[PDB]
């Protein structure tokens, strides 16, 4: 995350960080329910093999509620294309499953046509993550989030070098130096409504991080509602 | 009545009827008696933020 805040206590409960083989975090997830995770195909071809960590958010400090998971199923949305990130989409099964705790609770799923009516109206998302704190620098050790706001559409496909497709969305800022960056991928962007914080977004891709005319590119979740539902039986 | 007032006065989801509308609630709530609100059912229902220490 560029710019933003610090997570204070309790208030990024869903985040999730995939750690790979050094338990170093490469990438983001979203907590749904005690067995399943929400995060990017796009990240399941950056670590041969990779756990679930949840309850962090300080990678440096072992508070004492953190907890490591494995994953039992990968469940990769079989359109997913690597050539433009097209369906960035993957639901993890956990071998055992999360304990609900101060720091560790799912994110809503939302009802489709409520979602496209009431929450992608919304002025801003929120986007969370342990990602770069610039485009050339390191990962942030504390969990950072940063509200952005969404972006239409037709600016959406008009600030951008590749396909923006109809399973993407854009949030972020033009020219203000804010957005999610590498490492922040495959984590939750929520949208709050009256005090409840519903899945709607993935972090997927940008061309570099908080770039002037570009924004932060998102798997649509409005389109996958039906799909997550039937990956998790 | 209308979604698009307030959602329907509804906590969460809303939907309208031909007169009406239909306010619903995500898994781990459940609906309260007067139709609007949305009544946690466990101690961590889906999108809190985890606030109060138990
Ligand atoms: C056109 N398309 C193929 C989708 C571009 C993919 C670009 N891209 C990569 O190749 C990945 C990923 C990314 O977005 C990642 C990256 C850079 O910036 C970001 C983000 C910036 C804003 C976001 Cl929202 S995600 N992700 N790159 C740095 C490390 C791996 C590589
Ligand atoms: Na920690
Ligand atoms: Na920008």
């Amino acid at each position: 995350i560029v710019g933003g805040q610090e997570c204070k206590d309790g208030e990024c409960p869903w985040q999730a960080l995939l750690i790979n083989e050094e338990n170093e975090g490469f990438c983001g997830g979203t907590i749904l329910s005690e067995f399943y995770i929400l995060t990017a195909a796009h990240c399941l071809y950056q670590a041969k093999r990779f756990k679930v960590r949840v309850g962090d958010r300080n990678t440096e400090q072992e508070e004492g509620g953190e907890a490591v998971h494995e994953v039992e199923v990968v469940i990769k949305h079989n359109r997913f294309t690597k050539e433009t990130y097209d369906f960035d989409i993957a639901v993890l099964r956990l071998k055992t499953p999360i304990t609900f705790r101060m720091n560790v609770a799912p994110a809503c799923l939302p009802e489709r046509d409520w979602a496209e009516s009431t929450l992608m109206t919304q002025k801003t998302g929120i986007v969370s993550g342990f990602g770069r704190t610039h485009e050339k620098g390191e990962q942030s050790t504390r969990l950072k989030m940063l509200e952005v706001p969404y972006v239409d559409r037709n600016s959406c496909k008009l600030s951008s070098s590749f396909i923006i497709t109809q399973n993407m969305f854009c949030a972020g800022y033009d020219t203000k130096q804010e957005d999610a960056c590498q490492g922040d991928s495959g984590g939750p962007h929520v949208t709050r409504f009256k005090d409840t914080y519903f899945v709607t977004g993935i972090v997927s891709w940008g061309e570099g991080c908080a770039r002037k005319g570009k924004y932060g590119i998102y798997t649509k979740v409005t389109a996958f509602l039906k799909w997550i539902d039937r990956s998790m039986k | 009545k209308l979604c698009s007032l307030d959602n329907g006065d509804c906590d969460q989801f809303c939907h309208e009827e031909q007169n009406s509308v239909v306010c619903s609630c995500a898994r781990g709530y459940t609906l309260a008696d007067n139709g609007k609100a949305c009544i946690p059912t466990g101690p961590y229902p889906c999108g809190k933020q985890t606030l109060e220490r138990r």
